[PDB]
């Protein structure tokens, strides 16, 4: 929810206390990083089914 | 000290009228509004007068110079302007 | 003039890429084509003029040479995010210059406001529902489906009809007007009737 | 360029030493990385919301201008000056107290600066959280 | 015509190129850049054709005061 | 080039270029003494010596600023009598105005005054500017020839002189030395000095169609990141 | 003419006191702002005195003559005698 | 955070003033803002003060109410 | 560019329009023509001027609803300003001569024509109505059509 | 039209957004529905009908 | 990049870059003074503490539901009813005399089947 | 181009009927985010990509 | 006057489809129809509009569940 315009899901998430204990700057750190193994699964995929 | 600055009060307003609340909301809509009309139509006077000022004119007609034109040509003039009054002046009326 | 360069470059960003220094991967034409304009076959034209000049006609030499794709348009998404965000009013101003040329009338322009704007209010208690769901699930109330649209034996309200009719016999609930009461307030007579007592 | 700008250069006047003659130049992806994080006047530096207080300030201002000169109501009663037939003249201090109140725009803005808030329902919404509760909650 | 194409290459048909350069950028300039108001030392385009007036003489001895047989054209005048 | 084409453009309901009584329902009309009991009206005869003292005082008022620059006040001069002799010279016969075009014209300019009054008016504001921008340059002169140095101005004259002796020495079969001929040789100097220096781009287009901006870069791409000051 | 500043092949010196046309509208905006010296400090001075008169205001609206209470403790509706006990009768 | 918004709200206008100073001092035209600006602004201040002041007295009175009637339960 | 974007043409030719009317002679354009503004949001409901008002309150015919009230309150002083102008003899202006000797008969007829003169604005309010009613019917026969 | 189908994501993505964070659209779709009917129903003529009807 | 580096630290604790979406996330320490000026709220405590189990007969608890009937007081200026902007003008606000008790329906009440607010839309 | 306005309100019209009429939108959109996001994240270099990148 | 050749103009073409959708469609869509989109493109035109409609259906035969 949190990538969601104006969220009717209150019950998602949206009203709790959600920690995590992953490194911070997570827009800088961890996000791109998922991104990147992202590029990693569709580069190794287009080789090998090529 | 006087009762008169009582008026000043918002925290307990509920307790007599509850209605400044309400009207300065449509105050500030009224001059917004009025701003977006009036600074249209003041505004919007300079096409005109920069279309009448540079194509109403006519051969047929004597073109006046106005204040601006006045203090422009005397006190405005550039430096080829000088050089081609005083290279015309020096030439026909001085040597000929 | 003396402030020219230093404001110029101030004011707007250029390109930092060197994309077209390299010679061959310099770009024909043939990577982001236009399929509707119509000069579109005079267009595949020059791209193959392009393609005929840099092989002396013998295009056998491009076949066998290396294709490049156009290394200018990389990362032009993100240059135009960035601009959008640095200046997001100047962005959507040039970008919609020539659609804003034709300028409909009064009318048109009102309605494409007051559909925006109404269908904005409308999501806005769509947000405040979901919220009154949600204290009701908190309350003790299991909640199947979702909305306010009951399929079942209920009543419904659908929302004020964004017309005058309905707009001068209707209007919302402000929040701001309920009030506690201000019998509230005769409860400081005890704390001027202490101050004597103690002899404030 | 602006003073806050004069100021960051004193004092990153030896970081800049530092990216733009050594870094920027050494080779290699160091020079890449070098000349990337240079320091020196800004490439698309202006601020647009400066800009658009500047417009908006001059716009509105223009018509603080109009709305305020007007011709006055109490001079037009004795007929002797500019004004003998005015019906309209009691329309003439409207626009006027109509700016004037426009200082408060933003003094007042939102129900919170117009009262005392936390006698008013809403608030009690805040506190718990922006959370729905029953309108009755300022009795209970 | 009015059958130019697609909403998306809409800015495409808008150039016209002096020039047989391929390819073309599409962008067509809309206004001249002014950054910086500068005053010009351009006479102002006014002065344009405005008819004999009294200006032209308090000028004229301006310029013939600035030289010798001026100044006698002038006071003898 | 182009003429307005509709002939009716200049068509009115009152007449042709009528500015001055345009058709309005509610018409003037006349007033018998026997039968009338009472009047409004704020109409006078007055205007005459109104617009008389009305030029004193925005010449007087505005003579404070000049600092005795008899140029200047003979300059100005100029420009308020052009200002006062718009309805005495006017196409629009503004002795046939509507309601009275004298008692307008004064009450425009009293509006005028009321500004040269508190030293406000545009007018004024931009004569401070002209002047000031013109004896900045006159005293770069001075400057200049107390020094024996030549100005810029005398260098063109000078160059012009010799320019005609070269033309009218070789312009031996005819002896007419036209204004024409005088006039474009000066025009083919000050194009090559205009050109000469760093001016900023006055025309949209130069040689070519593109426009002179500092926008107008396109591609091909070849300008690097942009690097820092030097130490 | 060629001595004109360049962004790129510019010192960190001359960046430092460049003052360019950005800096001669700040420093006309300065010009203002020296000058409403007066204005606005005669303005924060009444605020100043006009704060006195307020705290004897404020203990007369709540405390009042005789420190018994003031005007705090009055409140008035525009509702007639048949709503008041319509409302009653509701609860 | 109520009283401070309004304050800053306030100080707002007066750097709108200050950086429009030449404006709305030479020019006529801007004559009557000139002239009450500073009564509105006077007013301004007393509601936001009054408030405060208000506000500030009751939280005493309260304050002092339940210890002395804490004690006398005691 | 005033001669290519159609924005700054229509409100520029608009306005220069409504000035122009000044020659009609009603009164200085200068004084009601705020009121023209105001009433613009009175009759503009029927073309949806209001739309960007609809976040700025919770009602969004808030400031149609103020403007009725002003057009009503500056129209009923326009005639008593207009006495006010014409002075102590302002029912001359009105009936002008009497005809009987008694000012107790005059009073009575010097009364009808002050009323009159008041009648013939106020009952153009019921034209008001009319516009409102016939608004309403529609609206009702709309929102009330067949949807299945 | 370089990045029509990149746009195109981005364009259906924030429609999904919406959808998704959207629970009761459907009541404001019918909550939409009568003043959709009502206005262009009323400014009809004033827009499109005037220029092939009575004037 | 700087500026997205920024931007990083912020969404750590603001979550949504939308606006009108959400809210941000501050964990704050715990002492005597959380929430001291609702203490006196009854259902605010119900909210910020009490999770309540769904039974199979799926209600709201009857008493709580009974406690939210009891009206709550609504001003009665209202602007926003085109009626009542005309008839409060005319409208004398008498001196309402307490009575000794904390509930004198001096407004109108927020209950949509009162005759003073039957106008206003409780959704 | 002689009926934009008559067009936009049968289209607004049918927008609001499908909307009107589908009452589960939402699982609609929710169930469409994964296809939406593995198709367009898969074809991307082979419609849009090689233009820029690669090949 | 109006431009009265453009009188029911709407109801002519709505006669027209009914009569002949797929000519209709076939001629208004022609010059769009000369650039053709890669397979890929017009697969997932059909794909995703496909799945739409099915998606579509299945909360049809939801509703008639919620009905039962
Ligand atoms: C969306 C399509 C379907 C989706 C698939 C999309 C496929 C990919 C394409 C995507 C991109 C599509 C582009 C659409 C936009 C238009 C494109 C364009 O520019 O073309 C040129 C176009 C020029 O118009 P023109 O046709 O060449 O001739 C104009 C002449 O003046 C006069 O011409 P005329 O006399 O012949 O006709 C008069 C009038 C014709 O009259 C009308 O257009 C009627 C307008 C009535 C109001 C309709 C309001 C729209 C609905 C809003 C409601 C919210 C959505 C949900 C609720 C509704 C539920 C259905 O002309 C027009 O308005 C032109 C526009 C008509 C076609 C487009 C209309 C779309 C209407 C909505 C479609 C249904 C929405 C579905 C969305 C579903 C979302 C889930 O550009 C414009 O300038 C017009 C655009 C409209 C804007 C009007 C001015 C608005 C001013 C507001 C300023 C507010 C400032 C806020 C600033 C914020 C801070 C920064
Ligand atoms: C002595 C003479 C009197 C002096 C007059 C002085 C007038 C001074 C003019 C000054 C102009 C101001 C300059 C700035 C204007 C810029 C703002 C603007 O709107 O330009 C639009 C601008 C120009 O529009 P246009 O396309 O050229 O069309 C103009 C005309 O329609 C022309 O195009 P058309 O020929 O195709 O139009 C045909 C017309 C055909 O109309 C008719 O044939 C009859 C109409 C009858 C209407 C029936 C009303 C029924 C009401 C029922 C009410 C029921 C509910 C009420 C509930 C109340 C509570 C109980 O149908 C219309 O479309 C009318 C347009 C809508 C007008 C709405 C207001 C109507 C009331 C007018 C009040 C003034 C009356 C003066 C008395 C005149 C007596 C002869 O276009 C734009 O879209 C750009 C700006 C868009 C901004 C939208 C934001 C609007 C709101 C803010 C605007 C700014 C502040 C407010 C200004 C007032 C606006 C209403
Ligand atoms: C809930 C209420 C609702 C009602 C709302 C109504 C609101 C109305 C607002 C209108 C504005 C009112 C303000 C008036 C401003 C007056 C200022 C002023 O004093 O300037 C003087 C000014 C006169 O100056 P002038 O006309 O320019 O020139 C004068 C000539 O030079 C003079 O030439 P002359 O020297 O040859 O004339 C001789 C002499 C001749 O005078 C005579 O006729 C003589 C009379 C007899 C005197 C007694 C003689 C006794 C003889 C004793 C003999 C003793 C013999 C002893 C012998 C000695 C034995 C030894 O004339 C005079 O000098 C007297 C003229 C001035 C009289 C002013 C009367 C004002 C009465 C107002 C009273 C009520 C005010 C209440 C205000 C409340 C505000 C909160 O007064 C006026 O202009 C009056 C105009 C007022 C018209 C207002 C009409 C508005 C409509 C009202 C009724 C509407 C009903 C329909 C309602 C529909 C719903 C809306
Ligand atoms: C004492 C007791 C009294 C009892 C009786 C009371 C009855 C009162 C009768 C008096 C009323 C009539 C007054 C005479 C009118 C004379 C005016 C005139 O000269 O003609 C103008 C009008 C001008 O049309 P035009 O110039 O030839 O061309 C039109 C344009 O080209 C435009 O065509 P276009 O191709 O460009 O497309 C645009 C068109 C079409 O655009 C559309 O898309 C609208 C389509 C509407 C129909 C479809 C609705 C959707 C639902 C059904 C789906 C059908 C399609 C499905 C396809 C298959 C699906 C798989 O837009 C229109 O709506 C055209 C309507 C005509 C203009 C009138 C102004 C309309 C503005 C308001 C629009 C909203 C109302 C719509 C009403 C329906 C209009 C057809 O011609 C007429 O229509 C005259 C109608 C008068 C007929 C009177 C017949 C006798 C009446 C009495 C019989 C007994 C009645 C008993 C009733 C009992 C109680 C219920
Ligand atoms: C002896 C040597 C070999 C000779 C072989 C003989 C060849 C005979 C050719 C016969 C031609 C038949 C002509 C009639 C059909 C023409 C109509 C047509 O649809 O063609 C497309 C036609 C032409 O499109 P185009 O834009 O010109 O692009 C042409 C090419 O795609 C080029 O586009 P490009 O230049 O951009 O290249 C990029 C390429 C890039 O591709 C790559 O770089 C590598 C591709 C790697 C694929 C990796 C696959 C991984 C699979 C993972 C799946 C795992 C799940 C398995 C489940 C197991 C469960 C346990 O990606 C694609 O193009 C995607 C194209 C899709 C191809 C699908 C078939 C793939 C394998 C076919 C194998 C056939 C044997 C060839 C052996 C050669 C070996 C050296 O599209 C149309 O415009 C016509 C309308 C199409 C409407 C859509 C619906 C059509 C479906 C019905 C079609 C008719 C019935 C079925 C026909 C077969 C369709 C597959
Ligand atoms: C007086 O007459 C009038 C005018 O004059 C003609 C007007 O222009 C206008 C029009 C008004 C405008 C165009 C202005 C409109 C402004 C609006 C809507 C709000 C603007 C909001 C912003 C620009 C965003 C600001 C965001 C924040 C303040 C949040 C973060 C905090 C920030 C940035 C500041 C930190 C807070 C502090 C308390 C520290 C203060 C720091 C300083 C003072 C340092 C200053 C440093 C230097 C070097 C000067 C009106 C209404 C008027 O009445
Ligand atoms: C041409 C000028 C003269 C006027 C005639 C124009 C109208 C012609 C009407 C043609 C209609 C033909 C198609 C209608 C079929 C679909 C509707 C339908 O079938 O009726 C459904 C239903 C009745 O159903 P039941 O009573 O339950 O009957 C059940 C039987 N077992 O009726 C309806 O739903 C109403 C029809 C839909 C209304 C849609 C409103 C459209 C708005 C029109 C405004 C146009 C604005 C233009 C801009």
């Amino acid at each position: 929810n949190s990538a969601l315009i104006g969220s009717e899901n209150q019950s998602d998430s949206m009203n709790e206390l959600n920690t995590n204990f992953s490194m911070t700057y997570y827009i800088l750190t961890v996000l791109p990083g998922k991104f990147i193994y992202w590029i990693y699964e569709i580069l190794h995929t287009f080789f090998v089914v090529c | 000290i006087l009762d008169y600055l009582f008026l000043l009060d918002l925290n307990d307003d509920l307790t007599r009228k509850a209605v400044f609340e309400q009207v300065i909301i449509f105050i500030f809509i009224y001059c917004t509004m009025n701003f977006l009309a009036w600074s249209t139509v003041v505004e919007l006077i300079w096409p005109t007068h920069f279309f009448n000022r540079r194509h109403s004119s006519s051969q047929e007609f004597i073109r006046f110079r106005t204040y601006t034109e006045v203090l422009l040509k005397i006190s405005a003039y550039n430096d080829f302007f000088y050089v081609l009054n005083n290279y015309y002046y020096n030439q026909k009326l001085i040597l000929k | 003039s003396l402030h020219e360069k230093m404001q110029t470059d101030y004011l707007w960003v250029k390109d930092h890429s060197q994309a077209d220094s390299w010679a061959k991967a310099r770009t024909h034409g043939y990577n982001y084509i236009a399929h509707t304009v119509p000069n579109k076959k005079e267009r595949y034209e020059m791209i193959w003029r392009s393609m005929g000049k840099s092989t002396d006609w013998e295009l056998e030499k491009f076949r066998l040479g290396k294709k490049f794709p156009d290394r200018g348009n990389k990362r032009r998404w993100f240059k135009n995010l960035f601009r959008l965000i640095k200046n997001p009013m100047g962005y959507i101003f040039w970008k919609t210059y020539k659609a804003r040329l034709a300028k409909p009338s009064l009318i048109v322009t009102s309605m494409f406001i007051g559909f925006t704007l109404g269908f904005i209010k409308l999501k806005a208690q769509s947000i405040a529902y979901s919220k009154k769901q949600y204290a009701t699930l908190r309350a003790g109330k299991n909640i199947e489906g979702s909305g306010q649209v009951h399929f079942g034996y209920h009543d419904q309200k659908w929302g004020m009809p964004a017309i005058p009719m309905f707009q001068l016999m209707y209007y919302e609930l402000p929040g701001n007007s309920i009030v506690v009461n201000p019998c509230r307030n005769q409860n400081y007579r005890l704390y001027f009737e202490m101050r004597k007592k103690l002899g404030i | 360029m602006n003073p806050i700008q004069k100021a960051w250069l004193k004092i990153l006047e030896p970081v800049s030493y530092v990216i733009n003659e050594k870094m920027a130049k050494r080779t290699g992806i160091i020079g890449k990385l070098g000349r990337f994080f240079a320091i020196g006047p800004r490439e698309y530096g202006v601020h647009p919301i400066n800009r658009m207080f500047i417009f908006m300030n001059r716009k509105y201002m223009a018509f603080q201008a109009v709305a305020l000169h007007r011709y006055s109501f109490v001079k037009s009663l004795t007929h002797n000056g500019f004004h003998m037939l005015r019906v309209f003249r009691h329309f003439a201090f409207v626009l006027p107290a109509t700016v004037l109140a426009g200082l408060g725009l933003f003094v007042y803005w939102g129900d919170d600066n117009k009262c005392y808030s936390p006698d008013r329902f809403p608030y009690l919404k805040k506190r718990a959280g922006d959370m729905a509760l029953p309108l009755n909650s300022l009795n209970q | 015509t009015l059958q130019w194409g697609s909403l998306a290459e809409r800015p495409m048909v808008d150039r016209v190129m002096s020039t047989s350069t391929w390819p073309v950028p599409y962008y067509q300039r809309l206004f001249k850049a002014y950054p910086i108001r500068e005053k010009k030392d351009k006479m102002s385009l006014l002065l344009s054709d405005i008819d004999i007036d009294d200006t032209n003489w308090y000028q004229a001895k301006d310029f013939l005061r600035g030289s010798f047989r001026g100044r006698q054209i002038v006071d003898y005048v | 080039g182009y003429k307005i084409r509709n002939k009716s453009i200049f068509w009115t309901r009152a007449g042709w270029k009528n500015n001055w009584h345009p058709k309005n329902f509610n018409a003037p009309r006349p007033s018998y003494g026997e039968f009338t009991m009472g009047i409004r009206c704020r109409n006078d005869h007055h205007s005459f010596l109104r617009y008389v003292q009305t030029y004193r005082n925005m010449s007087r008022h505005c003579k404070q600023y000049f600092l005795g620059d008899k140029q200047l006040e003979e300059t100005f001069i100029l420009g308020l009598r052009s200002l006062f002799l718009v309805p005495y010279d006017s196409q629009c016969l503004t002795d046939q105005i509507k309601h009275g075009g004298e008692r307008r014209f004064v009450d425009q300019l009293d509006r005028d005054f009321e500004l040269i009054s508190y030293n406000t008016h545009p007018y004024q504001l931009f004569t401070y500017t002209v002047r000031n921008e013109h004896l900045a340059w006159k005293n770069e002169q001075y400057e200049k020839i107390q020094k024996g140095e030549k100005t810029f101005e005398q260098e063109l004259l000078d160059y012009l002189d010799e320019q005609v002796l070269a033309e009218k020495a070789k312009l031996r079969d005819g002896q007419n030395f036209s204004i024409e001929r005088m006039t474009e040789i000066a025009l083919h100097v000050f194009r090559k000095a205009r050109a000469g220096k760093v001016r900023p781009a006055q025309d949209v287009r130069g040689p070519d169609g593109n426009v002179n901006d500092f926008l107008e870069q396109r591609r091909p791409f070849e300008h690097p990141n942009p690097t820092g000051v030097t130490h | 003419p060629q001595l004109w500043p360049n962004p790129n092949k510019l010192r960190f010196a001359d960046l430092y006191k460049y003052q360019g046309v950005e800096m001669k509208k700040i420093n006309d905006s300065i010009k203002n702002y020296k000058a409403a010296k007066f204005y606005i400090g005669g303005i924060l001075g009444g605020c100043l005195v006009f704060k006195f008169f307020i705290d004897a205001a404020v203990d007369k609206y709540i405390f009042g003559e005789n420190g018994n209470g003031g005007k705090f403790l009055e409140m008035q509706t525009i509702n007639s005698n048949y709503d008041y006990y319509y409302n009653r009768q509701f609860q | 955070a109520t009283a401070l918004y309004k304050s800053s709200a306030l100080a707002g206008n007066l750097f709108l003033y200050a950086y429009n100073y030449n404006n709305f001092t030479a020019n006529i035209r801007l004559r009557t803002m000139r002239y009450l600006f500073p009564v509105v602004s006077l007013a301004i201040f007393g509601n936001i003060y009054w408030d405060y002041r208000s506000q500030l007295v009751k939280v005493n009175l309260f304050d002092e109410y339940i210890q002395a009637r804490a004690q006398e339960l005691v | 560019n005033p001669n290519t974007e159609e924005n700054t043409i229509d409100s520029d030719y608009l306005a220069a329009s409504g000035t122009v009317e000044a020659e009609k002679e009603i009164t200085s354009i200068d004084d009601y023509l705020g009121l023209v503004f105001a009433i613009a949001y009175v009759f503009g409901v029927f073309f949806y001027v209001h739309g960007w008002t609809s976040m700025l309150s919770h009602a969004v015919l808030l400031l149609s609803c103020y403007s009725i009230i002003i057009m009503f309150l500056f129209i009923l002083g326009m005639p008593t300003l207009l006495l006010y102008d014409f002075g102590i003899f302002f029912l001359a202006y009105l009936k002008g001569a009497g005809k009987y000797i008694s000012s107790v008969a005059e009073m009575m007829f010097d009364y009808t024509a002050c009323l009159v003169f008041y009648i013939r604005i106020l009952a153009q309010w019921i034209r008001v109505v009319l516009m409102v009613v016939t608004f309403i019917s529609l609206s009702h026969y709309v929102s009330d059509f067949d949807i299945t | 039209m370089s990045r029509k189908f990149l746009l195109t994501f981005w364009g259906g993505f924030f429609v999904l957004n919406f959808g998704m964070a959207t629970v009761d659209l459907n009541w404001i779709m019918k909550s939409t529905y009568i003043p959709w009917i009502f206005w262009f129903q009323l400014m009809y003529f004033y827009v499109e009908g005037k220029n092939s009807m009575f004037m | 990049f700087v500026m997205y580096a920024f931007a990083a630290k912020v969404l750590d604790h603001l979550g949504n870059p939308f606006p009108f979406s959400g809210h941000g996330q501050i964990v704050a320490a715990a002492d005597r003074w959380n929430h001291w000026d609702v203490r006196c709220y009854d259902n605010v405590m119900k909210a910020l503490k009490y999770i309540r189990i769904p039974t199979v007969q799926n209600n709201i608890p009857e008493a709580t539901r009974w406690y939210g009937r009891q009206p709550g007081h609504l001003l009665r200026a209202d602007t926003y009813w085109i009626p009542n902007l005309v008839s409060q003008r005319f409208a004398k606000h008498q001196p309402a005399h307490w009575d000794g008790t904390q509930n004198m329906p001096i407004f109108r009440l927020a209950d949509p089947k009162h005759k003073d607010s039957y106008m206003v839309q409780f959704r």
